[PDB]
């Protein structure tokens, strides 16, 4: 179903609050994003990890140069956090992603996997900044 | 800190004249002539433009942001 | 205050660049 | 759901500070920050 898959969808507004928070390769790795390719067609890709691009760009108020190593079945390349869209996974794009996964052979993640992964973002959002992370964030 | 809106004693509007007074003083006029050029007959209303101190500039120097 | 999208702010594309 | 937004001292940038947290700006890092105007009905009489 698309409604259940949209739960872990990392919109463009949420990613602005973890631009420098540690454990970014742990809480982010596992969720899906609606990266815009470009005309209105979108392709869902899996978050394999985290990379850093040599180009610095401004995203509204803040500004980040980190990239995002995504992959859609087999086709993989470097992307940016600025092309991500805030729209939810439509039926057509959901079917396209399912077909791409079936063709690539990657087993679809289990519903319990998504159920236990969606809580990661929720628990990270209310995380108290009691440790020595503000120094690194400001740096 | 800022030019008042009305003369305390008389009540004539004087707030809308500070800029004109500064301009007239700048171009060539002197104070004694500029006041009556603006139209301040009573001496009570002239103290508004002679005694008034403009501290809003020093206040604005402390810009909050940028 | 999670995501005040209200759509969005014109999301750029990859091939557009 | 009010995280008690504050205003940095010199950055004049908003910050979200919750209880049991250090008082510092999200960037640079300073120790001074002021509050934002209330949302109440501040109604004066021009008297
Ligand atoms: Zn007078
Ligand atoms: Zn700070």
């Amino acid at each position: 179903l698309p409604e259940e898959l949209n739960r872990v969808r990392l919109s463009r507004h949420k990613l602005e609050r973890w631009c420098h928070m540690p454990f970014f390769a742990k809480t982010v790795t596992g969720c899906f994003v609606r990266i815009g390719i470009g005309k209105p067609v979108y392709r869902v890709a899996e978050i394999t990890g985290v990379v850093e691009t040599a180009k610095v760009y401004q995203l509204g108020g803040t500004r980040t140069n980190k990239g995002l190593q995504l992959r859609h079945g087999n086709d993989q390349r470097v992307f940016r956090l600025e092309f991500v869209s805030n729209q939810e996974f439509t039926e057509s794009e959901f079917m396209k992603w399912k077909e791409a996964m079936f063709s690539a052979g990657m087993q679809l993640p289990t519903l319990d996997e998504i159920n236990k992964k969606e809580l990661s973002i929720k628990e990270a959002l209310n995380y108290k900044f009691n440790d020595q992370d503000i120094e690194e964030i400001v740096k | 800190m800022i030019i008042p809106v009305r003369c305390f004693t008389c009540g004539k509007i004087v707030g809308n004249k500070w800029e004109a007074y500064l301009g007239l003083l700048q171009a060539e006029y002197t104070e004694g002539d500029a006041l009556d050029a603006l139209g301040l007959k009573r001496y009570c209303c002239r103290r508004m433009l002679l005694a008034h101190v403009d501290l809003i500039e020093k206040l604005l120097n402390y810009a909050p942001l940028e | 205050t999670s995501t005040y999208g209200r759509y969005g702010s014109q999301t750029p594309m990859y091939g557009s660049g | 759901q009010q995280p008690m937004i504050y205003i940095c001292g010199e950055c004049h940038t908003e910050n979200e500070i919750k209880s049991r947290d250090p008082i510092r700006c999200r960037e640079c890092g300073y120790r001074i920050m002021y509050k934002k105007r209330t949302k109440r009905l501040v109604v004066f009489d021009a008297r």
